[PDB]
């Protein structure tokens, strides 16, 4: 059941970059939408998810092979499980070839000419050599015959992909997210020079969603001080701790210890978790 | 209601009797299709009425005589609805002999 | 048009039928019917008030002519 | 406390309608006549607003439109919702060069005998489902075909901001084939047309109303 | 640990009860879309059959056979086929009466 609200993010993600497709076609032009580029052509990421495809089909195939029977009531979170990746609104086994073939093109291409600092572009710069400008208009024409044949291109164009917590300016609230002292007075900054109402580590970031389970935050949630925030990149998760009784599924007073006791100390950027202050 | 165009009779008969009589009949038609006209606007209104409705039925809910009283408002909603489909139906009956020269009209002219 | 307008209003509480029968979250298919429902349901409300303007134009010039 | 409130409104309409056409005709105690369109006539007021003012403020703000004024016939829909007066002026700010295109449009065909022969079987009105979309459909009872256009204001989201842009596109009721004997100009404008993602335009309002008549263009 | 044992058999015969309940309702009132509407929208909220109105009659024939006290005694076999059932259904004066077996109390239906 804790591995729907995961799940939501996880097709909220490749929805984004699907979007991004339809975008660039019109405007090739455009830097600042390269993102897209560095996507596709880091070359364990389609791997990566080839891997999450993978064991989403061995999941599914040994639910259906193995259901559950004894209990009927609780068939919902197995059957949720198949609707959703049904009712996704691309295809997964087109979405998967598109990945696959992006894999093989770009190995032929190494034996074409050897380079290695395009194993770096494709991973860490997000963008493609001048020298290989005919590579960059590849994958602007093949994308849009691939798996947008098979998909509605008027619903994922208006599709609401907002909030998936990619960029920076999304974490940290707007009062604060500018440079607020010069550089010759440091890059360290005392807490008494900032904002009074900016001087708790609560007005930092935007405390509306989850991080590990990727799962809405309830006003719960938000006042039992149970939850934690990240030192390194902002993220706030209440991971570690007893789920209240109205996510599970069914309202109980057991207590179950849950995956996210795998973050109780250690952010999922290697920072250090702290108990957020009231 | 009254039947002013009988039933059966051809056009030009019914332009012989439509040239006389003051257009008594042309004022009551112009007038039935005014009605309509103006009938037509405020069914959509009210319909867009009922959908915000029944989108909005999870909020301003807090007892269970409110629910009584909202879904008795619905039910009476729907019951003019009917009463109104109803009514719209014989006024487009009353303007169906008259309607019913456009085909001969048309067929005789093709 | 007499039929349609009957069974549209019918129609919106069939297609409604099975949306709350699972309520007895919502398909996407279940909304996109709904909303292709009341948008033909305006539709062919348009088209009738002109089919109406048009009969009345021609009832006009020919009780003129 | 009139002259209060309706000092409060013009600086508020000021805040919300910035541009070179906005001006104020008439000045009346009961209603507002003011022109913000490109109308050339000195007298006519492009919209009335009346005036009916309580003890603290004004009760309701009716917006009036005139004949001429093609967006006449959005006046039912404003009056029937108790909307935000902000965001009908908005509305109508944003919306205010799509009016003009159709009214540039529904002249061309309702100028007066311009002793041609030109006998055209297509006719170009309004239709309309809510304030959210305006809708035109060609009506040609003597091929029997039809040619609708729908314009929705559709939420798109752009740089992590969601924005509102017109979404003038063909219907997903035309599916027309080939075999269809008016499939010419609609295949003709998909080829020349279809931000085109194949069946959906979303246009800057800033932008629509040199596109439309682009669109226009292969209609006229 | 009979608490969750007990709470998911009264969850399996609230299903049960619900699909009987439909599969009687859509053929009981097939002919008024209305009643249909509002009967399964107030058993959503959980209204008693008792205190909602109905727009329409129904024939009194239904209402003699399904109890049969009548002149016409009941079938030995309709005996064994509403006791098959899983909910009892009868009409009195125009009405049903819907009872939950298990629980008497007031189960709230509202969502």
């Amino acid at each position: 059941h804790s591995l729907i609200p995961v799940a939501k993010w996880f097709v909220k993600f490749i929805t984004y970059l699907t979007q991004e497709i339809l975008i660039l076609i019109n405007d090739p032009t455009n830097k600042e939408y390269t993102l897209v580029h560095g996507i596709f052509g880091a070359k364990m990421s389609r791997t990566l998810i080839l891997s999450i495809l993978n064991e989403i089909k061995k999941v599914t195939q040994i639910v259906a092979k193995f259901p559950e029977t004894s209990y009927p009531i609780l068939n919902e979170s197995s059957t949720f499980l198949k609707l959703v990746l049904s009712e996704s609104p691309v295809d997964f086994e087109k979405f998967e070839t598109f990945l696959v073939d992006v894999n093989n093109k770009f190995i032929a291409l190494c034996e074409q000419q050897p380079s290695q600092e395009r194993e770096f572009s494709l991973l860490v710069k997000a963008e493609i050599p001048p020298e290989y400008a005919k590579v960059g208009d590849f994958l602007l024409q093949y994308a849009n015959n691939a798996v947008i044949s098979h998909a509605n291109a008027a619903a994922v164009y208006f599709a609401d992909t907002s909030g998936l917590k990619i960029s920076n300016s999304e974490f940290f609230n707007p009062e604060i997210f500018h440079l607020l002292q010069p550089l010759e007075e440091g890059l360290i900054i005392d807490t008494d020079k900032l904002p009074i109402k900016n001087r708790t580590s609560k007005s930092f970031s935007k405390l509306l969603y989850d991080d590990v389970t990727c799962d809405k935050l309830s006003v719960s949630e938000i006042s039992d001080g149970k939850l934690k925030r990240c030192s390194r990149c902002g993220s706030v998760t209440r991971a570690g701790n007893i789920i209240s009784s109205d996510k599970t599924i069914v309202p109980t007073s057991i207590q179950t210890k849950r995956w996210p006791t795998m973050y109780t100390r250690l952010c999922i950027c290697s920072g250090m978790l702290f108990e957020m202050d009231g | 209601m009254d039947s002013i165009i009988p039933a059966g009779v051809k056009l030009d008969d019914l332009q012989v009797i439509l040239a006389k009589n003051e257009n008594e009949t042309r004022d009551k038609v112009c007038k039935q299709i005014n009605e309509a006209r103006d009938e037509i606007l405020p069914l959509r209104l009210q319909f867009n009425e009922f959908i915000q409705i029944m989108a909005n039925i999870d909020q301003e809910g807090s007892k269970q005589a409110d629910r009584m009283a909202k879904y008795l408002h619905i039910r009476d909603k729907i019951l003019q609805l009917n009463d109104r489909f109803q009514t719209l139906s014989s006024h487009l009956e009353a303007l169906q002999p008259l309607f019913s020269t456009v085909p001969e009209y048309l067929k005789t002219a093709d | 048009y007499k039929n349609k307008l009957t069974v549209c209003f019918d129609d919106i509480l069939k297609v409604g039928a099975e949306m709350m029968m699972q309520q007895q979250g919502f398909s996407q298919s279940q909304q996109k019917l709904l909303k292709e429902k009341v948008k033909l349901f305006h539709g062919i409300l348009d088209d009738l008030e002109t089919s109406l303007s048009q009969s009345s134009s021609y009832l006009e010039t020919l009780t003129a002519l | 406390m009139q002259l209060v409130v309706l000092t409060d409104v013009v600086e508020r309409l000021h805040k919300n309608f910035e541009s070179e056409n906005f001006k104020i005709i008439a000045l009346q105690p009961n209603e507002i006549s003011f022109k913000y369109l490109s109308n050339n006539d000195e007298d006519d007021k492009d919209c009335t607003i009346k005036i009916s003012t309580n003890d603290d403020s004004i009760k309701n703000l009716t917006v009036q439109l005139s004949p001429s004024n093609p967006q006449h016939i959005i006046q039912p829909f404003l009056d029937n919702s108790k909307m935000d007066y902000h965001f009908i002026f908005s509305y109508l700010q944003f919306t205010s060069s799509l009016f003009k295109a159709l009214k540039v449009i529904l002249n061309e065909r309702g100028g007066k005998f311009h002793e041609s022969g030109s006998q055209y079987s297509t006719m170009v009105n309004i239709g309309l489902h809510n304030l959210n979309e305006y809708q035109i459909v060609y009506y040609n009872p003597q091929a029997g075909t039809k040619i609708t256009i729908c314009i929705e204001l559709k939420t798109v989201l752009h740089n992590g901001r969601d924005k509102i842009q017109f979404h003038i596109h063909f219907a997903d009721v035309a599916h027309i084939t080939t075999k269809s004997p008016a499939y010419p100009m609609m295949h003709q404008v998909r080829n020349q047309v279809f931000i085109r993602l194949g069946n959906g335009v979303a246009c800057d309002p800033s932008e629509i109303e040199p596109i439309l008549m682009e669109i226009h263009n292969i209609l006229k | 640990f009979r608490k969750e044992e007990l709470l998911l058999k009264d969850l399996e015969i609230r299903k049960l009860e619900i699909s009987s309940r439909f599969k009687h309702r859509q053929e009981i009132f097939k002919d008024s879309p209305m009643d249909l509407f509002m009967s399964t929208l107030g058993d959503c909220l959980g209204i008693k059959d008792e205190e909602m109105l109905t727009s329409c009659t129904i024939p009194k024939a239904v209402v003699d056979h399904i109890n049969g006290s009548g002149k016409r005694k009941p079938t030995k076999a309709a005996q064994r086929a509403r006791d098959q059932d899983s909910i009892d259904i009868s009409i009195k004066d125009n009405k049903l009466v819907m009872k939950s077996k298990f629980n008497k109390s007031n189960r709230s239906y509202s969502i």
